[PDB]
């Protein structure tokens, strides 16, 4: 019976964010399982049905890494960013757009909603430029422009967008862009209310060896000191960075949460506690 | 910046100054509320666009990056106050608009000769003063 | 925590009726009780947030009777319909529209949604004609026409409509129309998916003395044989007639449920079991 | 024959205000008769057919007073405003919305146009707040907000709005607002061209004992002095007040005219003379 | 100079197909060659500028084979269709969508137009089902449904759609569909005027040994007798089947042309002669 | 209802009849499914409007009540079948469309002379027969 | 016109006929009212398009002139009645649709074998008869 | 196909028949032109939807594949002609609609009792005959 009286209790939470845009980035690393994966899409679909306007940005570094091993291609990361030569770029685009992006679209469609998967090339949604030390990193990109024109009619027609983090410069050259970075600029480009980063840790950790050292809430000055002090590192760097860049452009909140906790996305939005580290201040 | 000090020494004699602040659009309501809490409640807003290109960096708005010759949206606030209140007001705006990133904004201070309230025909100190405002709040605090 | 894993479990129910219209009649018991009152508006507001398009039609016979006693022109009823002279008509419109309708609008507005209360005169939503027994009942009306034009833009703008069961003929004379009838014809006029009637019983029983003889679901031919065979009777025969008339005009389902229970409207929609007797075409 | 050559002569007058909004307040006191009443609705319908966009706001104090006598409830007015306790508030809403508002809607519908009657609660058209001396006056309201969203689609669809002067604060409490006041703020909220007040006197009178002491035209400084001097009084106070408040917000003219003169509304607009006192200056 | 008197001479050809949809399949030879590549995108872009509404569908069997060799899971074909297990399916989607599709989008964007690359999953543009021979081919799909909703707003906004021939069934399983088939059913779904297939031959010959025995134009009954009578055969019989299936569903014309030649697509449209075999209803 | 019997006695010799049913639009899918379950899968739908005024009662559609002269929406279904199948088909349509209220519908039966399948040029019995249809289902049941 | 006589002599025995009339769309309400006045209140309307090209003249619809191959809008009315009522019904339709210009319309009469009312399961004469209808009106006139 | 022969032997005496053809919507103009070339210029079009499910195959319309219970769009053409012209007309329609794929269409032939031209009150042969039509063209060829 009374499993209804608990649906009732969620009204205030649903009302609070009715109508608002929410950019969710699904970490490649949180994609540990066909079933976890489908719990995340369930959560997205629920948010859409209930009146929020969610947008999925995904990564896929491990899926990429697995194909690089199979094809006998060495891999490198520097401060959370993949060194990317021409050959590797082609593989990146192949896995992110041709495997991950469609795997997710495919799942949403089968959950009774409808998705559209786009890369930055599609409708010129993103324009890339190189990074200063491509010297070292090769074809790694920074986001020069976001043109969200193409998303307007898709959201109007009710489709959920699913975005892959590759794009080209104006001359037509492909670049590999860290998915956190794309998520954050896309959020700013749409004046979104929230940016939410689902990864494979509880949140940001005081100290990365200890999973109970979760920081529940933190401001910008604080988290910048953490990057200096050396406390965030590798792939958590472009995570925190993209939160800061985003907040500074007007996104009201940004959170980092565990993708592999059942229904982490829902806990984060539909409760006061939240489900990881929230940034602002 | 909790302790900025403006230089009004080229305008001795002058009683009024206009504080003109240009900053990020989404800060507008936080700036207006900070001023309201401290008794500044006469102010004028104008949406504008601007350029502030230092070196070869490029500020980031709406996810995209703007350089030389690309106008970028800002909100402007003009606040006319009496000499004594200038440093305080400038500090409140700076502190509440601040983010740390390029394009945060500039504040300019200008001399003003006269103030007139249309409804009453009051002028000068009477016209500039607002009931319930900073000045009155400091007298109740005294 | 668990409050969330149970919100998640409602997705299927939310998806099933997304976008569909639902005419709900509120009356009798549920209507006096303030806890059932605000618990019924909470249920409406949730259904709108979650994607259904609900419409409230209300009654109010008990509050009408109170005013008639005060004015020494006490109620007179025949077979569940109020005998309505010109003086009484004016009091009926005064209470239904000017007290009940606005009380309900007022509550919904304060629950963070936005309502618009209409009578049948407004936008000519309803056109009445004298009932077959005018000669005894006076100004009691049958529904001659429904024009839902005026509701199209109000549902588009997101308003929740709240309808009071009075109207006029073309010559401009007011009539008092039974609110179950208005709810049923309105549902048919909109092609609604459901018509739901809050009553003071469990719904339809095999045998009226035993309250555990609840019929959970039943079709037209089945419920007609029940009237013929006597096995339900009384204050229920009219209610069942307006369900039949409604279903035969294209309404997909019609349920009679126990307005006495907390959150009855939610149980009926957000569960398989339901919260009364359901009647299909 | 030549009763056409006089229709022709009205072209300039019709052209002058083509397309403009005109808020007309129908005084409860001008509602002396089924037939006068219908001459006023005729005039509204004509104005609509001929290209103006009229909006009706009505009062109803005598209809209210009559029910208060019947129900044995004492009545009081202070400076033109009704002292309103909880019981009286309920009666006010009952008569204004459930009797007067629908009587007028009903009449317009029967004149071949279509009306929609709204109170301030409907679509949150008005938000009330108490008045400083509710201390004395009880639940009497001042207009805190006007949100005309709900009127936009109704005028678009061609409906004539008919507005009743009750509303609620944000907490959901009802308030009784003087209908002149509502008319005037509604006019400002819509940038209307004109506000026209139909009452039961020739206009504003030099001296209220003498009906030939009509003031034909007067400015703000002048009429304010009249309120001080004591020359306007009782129910003429919130009449003049609401003209001033309205003009100051950008309504170009405001007039006060006799509701019981056949076709007074038409004379006021379709002639240079006018049909009462006009305010501006 | 003369460059102009010859642009003038194309007016009639431009006018004839103004506003009409045109599904073009790009494959095989033309696709490897970079000069034929960019010369085919140039032709598309011109047709869009000039007023036709073109749609690109591409193949990519040669690039798929390259990756399969690299991964020691070499291609297996029966009657022109690729045997496709789950592993192979993933590689097919990876290459078609993540490499070829985006390479083409990327080129068009850099040629001063704007493309949007879709697979059949995106917007549920295509729904697959197992092909009659699944038992041998595994995950090879026939087209069960086309839903072109998602293309309506993209053509309205002026985007050029570029389609990759993979999709899923309703249960969410991916299938590999032959790109000629997708092009043909898509044309029928849109009521296109033309379907054009770039192949590696002159089109259809009287007698396969002689290449000057090109049939310039032919109807259905005529081309069916040709299959019956053996006079064309081989890799051409399927191509001709998808033309027939397309024409019978309302596509006005279908041509098979020599993708080997520079600017073949332009010749086919901007000249009477054409650039291969045309087949009418 | 499940035992109606049509009178075809003015058309001896005739092999084919057209069952033309007119009923409530929202019944259309239930009728078509019923006919499909029983092997009737050659049928033609036309949306139409009609009038069926008996006495002075008035039928109720879209919540409003239609009388003389007011066209009301209906769906029509034309089904051509062989003489033997007529009573059965009539019964299925009648039963699945039925509600009990006025405006439920009418069924008419018309004689047909010839049937031709365009794809194959088949005529008569070969053209009218559908693979997997009622006839075949009865042979599989036999 | 008011004395047309249909030839039913190839259908002896047959009790029911379908009067199918095709005419100008704006006539539809006048035709339906005429039939209602005279007790015909069971009828079915379908909007259709047609061609009726005699010689080389060209009919005029929506101000423009249609010839061979150009479909032109018409309204169709199907009326099933009993043998006795056929000539009368044909005359009413003809008379009320008439204008005198080409494209006025055609009427066809078809044999019908059976009639069934779904609500009641009535057949034949009982199904075809309408309470208050032409038949009853003539008995009230007798 | 160009030599189909309809069986009218259950309708001896009958002078007129209705050829009712149901086929693919995009064929409509080709069919109408073919009939016009040969002197058939009295015809009526109705857009309809239908089902023609043989076995377990599924017909393909708008790129998607329709099976049991899924209505698919077709165009219908009703042509009333005299007994002699029936086989010829059937052949023309069949031939011009044909493609070879399932869902190509069906043709039905129905008996007709009377024909009336509203403008003139002509009946029977005079009403059915069209100036410039097939009949006249054959007399000009004779
Ligand atoms: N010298 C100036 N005169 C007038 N307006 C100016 C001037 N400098 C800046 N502005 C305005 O102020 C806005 C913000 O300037 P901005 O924040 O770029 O200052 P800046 O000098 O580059 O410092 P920062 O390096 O923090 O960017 C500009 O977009 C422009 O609107
Ligand atoms: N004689 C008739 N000829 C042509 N169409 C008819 C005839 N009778 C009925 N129809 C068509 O059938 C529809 C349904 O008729 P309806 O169900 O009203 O028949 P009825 O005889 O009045 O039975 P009921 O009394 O149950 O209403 C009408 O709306 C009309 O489309
Ligand atoms: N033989 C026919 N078969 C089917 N439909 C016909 C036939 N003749 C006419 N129609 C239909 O009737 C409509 C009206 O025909 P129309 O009034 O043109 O007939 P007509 O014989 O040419 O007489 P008129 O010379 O007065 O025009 C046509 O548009 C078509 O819908
Ligand atoms: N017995 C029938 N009665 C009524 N309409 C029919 C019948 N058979 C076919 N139709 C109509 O004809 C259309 C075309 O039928 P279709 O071409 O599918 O016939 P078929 O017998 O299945 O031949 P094929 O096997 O070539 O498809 C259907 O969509 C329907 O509108
Ligand atoms: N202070 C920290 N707290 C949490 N994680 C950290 C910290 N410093 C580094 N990390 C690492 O950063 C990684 C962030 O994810 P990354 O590897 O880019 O994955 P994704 O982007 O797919 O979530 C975590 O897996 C964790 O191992
Ligand atoms: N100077 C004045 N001129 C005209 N009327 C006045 C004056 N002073 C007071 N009044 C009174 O004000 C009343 C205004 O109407 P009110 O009683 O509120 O009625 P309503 O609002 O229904 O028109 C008039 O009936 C009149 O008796
Ligand atoms: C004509 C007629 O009977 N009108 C009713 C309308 C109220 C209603 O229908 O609601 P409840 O379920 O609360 O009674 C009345 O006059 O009382
Ligand atoms: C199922 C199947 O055969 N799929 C093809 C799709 C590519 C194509 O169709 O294009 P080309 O003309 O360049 O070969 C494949 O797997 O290779
Ligand atoms: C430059 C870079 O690090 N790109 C990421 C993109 C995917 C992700 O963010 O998960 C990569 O792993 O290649
Ligand atoms: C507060 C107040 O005076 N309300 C008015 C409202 C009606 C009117 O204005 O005529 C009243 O009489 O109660
Ligand atoms: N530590 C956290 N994650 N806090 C999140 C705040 C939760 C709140 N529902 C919000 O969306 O704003
Ligand atoms: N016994 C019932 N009334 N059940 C109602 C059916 C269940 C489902 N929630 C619905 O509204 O369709
Ligand atoms: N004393 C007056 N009432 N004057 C009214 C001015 C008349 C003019 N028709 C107007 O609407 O502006
Ligand atoms: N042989 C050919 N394929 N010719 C094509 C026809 C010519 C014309 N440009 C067209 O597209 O219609
Ligand atoms: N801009 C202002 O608000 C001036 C305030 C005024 N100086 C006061 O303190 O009263
Ligand atoms: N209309 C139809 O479906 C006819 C079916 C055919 N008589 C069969 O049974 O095979
Ligand atoms: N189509 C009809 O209206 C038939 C009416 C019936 N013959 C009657 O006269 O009662
Ligand atoms: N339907 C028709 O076109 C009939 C034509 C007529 N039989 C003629 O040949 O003149
Ligand atoms: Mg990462
Ligand atoms: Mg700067
Ligand atoms: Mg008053
Ligand atoms: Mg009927
Ligand atoms: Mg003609
Ligand atoms: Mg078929």
């Amino acid at each position: 019976d009374y499993r209804v009286e608990i649906l009732s209790e969620s009204l205030p939470f649903i009302q609070k964010f009715r109508g608002k845009t929410i950019v969710v980035k699904y970490g490649g690393a949180a994609m540990t399982s066909p079933e976890l994966k489908s719990s995340v899409v369930s959560d997205l679909v629920l948010l859409a049905c209930v009146g929020l306007r969610p947008i999925l940005v995904h990564g896929g570094g491990p899926d990429i890494n697995r194909y690089l091993k199979q094809l006998n291609i060495p891999a490198e990361f520097r401060d959370g960013l993949r060194v990317t030569d021409a050959t590797t770029m082609e593989i990146v685009s192949m896995v992110l757009v041709g495997k991950v992006n469609k795997n997710l679209v495919s799942l949403i469609n089968a959950a009774g909603a409808t998705a559209v998967g786009l890369s930055g090339h599609d409708g010129r949604l993103l324009t890339a430029r190189p990074v200063p030390n491509s010297a070292q990193l090769g074809f790694v990109g920074e986001v020069a422009r976001v043109d969200p024109s193409v998303l307007r009619p898709l959201v109007d027609y009710g489709y959920i967008p699913v975005i892959a983090s590759v794009a080209a410069d104006d001359s037509g050259q492909a670049y590999n862009i860290n998915a956190d970075t794309v998520a954050g600029e896309l959020a700013a480009a749409l004046g979104a209310e929230k940016l939410i980063l689902l990864t494979d840790v509880a949140g940001i950790l005081e100290n990365k060896e200890d999973p109970s050292s979760l920081i529940k809430e933190i401001d910008i000055k604080g988290v910048k000191k953490m990057i200096e002090d050396g406390k965030v590192a590798g792939g958590m760097i472009p995570k925190v960075k993209c939160c800061i860049r985003s907040l500074a452009q007007g996104v009201k909140t940004a959170s980092i949460i565990d993708g592999r906790r059942q229904h982490s996305l829902l806990h984060e939005i539909m409760s006061d506690e939240g489900a990881g580290t929230m940034i602002t201040g | 910046l909790e302790s900025i000090q403006c230089d009004l020494s080229a305008f001795p004699g002058v009683k009024f100054f206009r504080i003109e602040a240009i900053f990020r659009p989404w800060r507008l309501p936080f700036v207006i509320d900070t001023l309201s809490k401290y008794g500044i409640r006469g102010l004028t807003n104008t949406p504008v666009k601007g350029v502030g290109v230092q070196g070869g960096s490029r500020e980031r708005y709406a996810g995209t990056e703007f350089g030389p010759s690309n106008l970028v949206d800002k909100e402007k606030l003009d606040i006319v106050v009496s000499r004594a209140q200038v440093d305080a007001v400038v500090r409140l705006v700076a502190a509440s608009a601040y983010t740390g990133e390029i394009g945060d904004g500039k504040i300019f201070v200008h001399p003003v000769a006269e103030v007139v309230r249309i409804r009453t025909a009051e002028t000068g100190l009477e016209a500039e003063k607002m009931e319930g405002g900073m000045e009155d709040m400091m007298k109740k605090k005294k």
